[PDB]
């Protein structure tokens, strides 16, 4: 028993991490087949980070300007191009550690593991969620750009995130693996702010189902609610409105426990209106919203990779 | 504080 | 910036995980050089779990009773012994991916990364602290025994925990890699219960420092306290006494932030006597005590 | 409950 914020095993992604140095600046790249993916601002100096013209900074660089090291071995760059906000550096050697993989663009409310890296060396792994405002509450320092977020399905690594920047509030922003930012941010040190955020209701509900599975159930009650009446309460507390797809996605957990999704919404309503009165749920005094229903089933069933 | 490219 | 429960990358340990089966019961083993370490209750049947005499059970076993599978390859067991509550199965091939490693026994209050595994394959990784009552608050199902906890420094993996069992309150218990249990627990299903627990004071203070490094300061105050005055309040709230060694370990974080340790103690005192008033620190409405001072320095800026 | 060897 038990329920923890669990990350995916990182081994398959560790072997794809490389260091990219473009003069004085160094960040991390992702080596899959004969391509190395990295944030484009590796080509910037500190005087350029404000409002860089990346197209003009790129033309000044040639293949030999990019130093790519995979541990104790250097990869010759034999080509370079820019796709949105990432560079694609073609190397003369396909990565022998390339896993089965996909590039996916995730939706707000979905989770992934991050392998934090510095100088091409992995340093930590932790679990994140794409917040409704398209930021992630990560833990990243200078030099972490190019760290990636991923999910694993059986033996296939689904890469969904590469890290680029930190916002003034201390949250983080990055792109998919095609170089498109999540949210309206830009790889620029101009004025930017994350928009209003909300709590991911469908994840809170999944986590309450996880609690029940594990014998933590004091919040269960004999009441019920309609979806519309619940959503009025949800917006009052800056929770994401629940759409019936969310309800569908919670179907497997409702069937496992015999608790109708709308009855669990009734328990969530009372939690929002009356608090937890110093009680805890799965060790937490707040309502946790960074477990998806898939995360719950994955953990509570012991799926392996 | 300004955004920081990391 | 930011602060998360951060585990060490798990690749080096993933390459050492194997499955061990003795009869109908299966769990995980740790394959280092030509030795596979696993929990001894792999020799038990579902009926031998209440009050096993492991000496009797083991003497009745041969090498060929132990099936070891590393991926889809069968390792030949060529020798076995029992060291406290673990078995050491000598196999005929050394793990070629064995990392530089060491076996260490950690102190209550320290943390480590757990790679939860089933049938020799990894499910996920998460951080755990060794509680003052020698339990850990993990996520472990049947089959998880033999999963290990570890810390990585440079590229040397320091193994410090092997999982064995789940106590009635749902907390978890295991041994060091030499088979000595953490705590007064035994690998049988006779009645057992974890003792009363306490909060790891030095870790709460380290976590407060992390918040300050990450720009949270609402809990700071102009007051100070003596170590003895603080410990009188600490005991009143089920907190471990703060010692001078704990003050010393918080030195770097004190220097970096410019907040005296005893000034942070005054902050914590006021938090304990008045609560947080619905505010939060680093995203938590509870005083977190599962980050060490070392965990803070490893993750935060300088 | 009983302790459970896992």
């Amino acid at each position: 028993s038990g329920f923890r914020k669990m990350a995916f095993p990182s081994g398959k992604v560790e072997g794809c991490m490389v260091q990219v140095t473009c003069g004085t600046t160094t960040l991390n790249g992702l080596w899959l087949d004969d391509v190395v993916y990295c944030p484009r601002h590796v080509i910037c100096t500190s005087e350029d980070m404000l409002n860089p013209n990346y197209e003009d900074l790129l033309i000044r660089k040639s293949n030999h300007n990019f130093l790519v090291q995979a541990g104790n071995v250097q990869l010759r760059v034999i080509g370079h191009s820019m796709q949105n906000c990432v560079l694609k550096l073609k190397v003369d050697t396909a990565n022998p550690k390339t896993p089965k993989y996909k590039f996916v663009r995730i939706q707000p409310g979905q989770t992934f593991s991050v392998l934090a890296c510095y100088n091409g060396s992995p340093s930590g792994v932790y679990q994140c969620a794409m917040r409704p405002n398209f930021t992630i509450k990560g833990s990243f320092l200078n030099g972490s750009a190019g760290s990636v977020g991923f999910n694993i399905d059986y033996d296939c690594v689904s890469f969904c995130y590469m890290h680029h920047m930190e916002l003034p509030t201390g949250v983080h922003a990055g792109t998919d693996l095609e170089g498109n930012f999540y949210g309206p941010f830009v790889d620029r040190q101009t004025a930017q702010a994350a928009g209003t955020d909300t709590t991911i209701t469908v994840n809170v509900l999944a986590w309450l189902y996880a609690a029940v599975i594990n014998g933590d159930r004091w919040f269960l009650n004999r009441f019920t609610t309609t979806l519309n009446d619940f959503n009025l309460v949800a917006m009052k507390y800056n929770y994401e409105p629940l759409t019936q797809d969310h309800v569908d996605i919670l179907g497997p957990l409702s069937a496992q426990t015999g608790i109708a999704v709308l009855d669990m919404c009734a328990s969530l309503k009372e939690l929002l209106q009356n608090g937890m009165n110093g009680r805890t749920i799965l060790g937490s005094a707040l309502l946790e919203d960074e477990f998806t229903p898939f995360d719950v089933v994955r953990q509570c069933s012991g799926v392996t990779f | 504080r300004e955004p920081m490219l990391q």
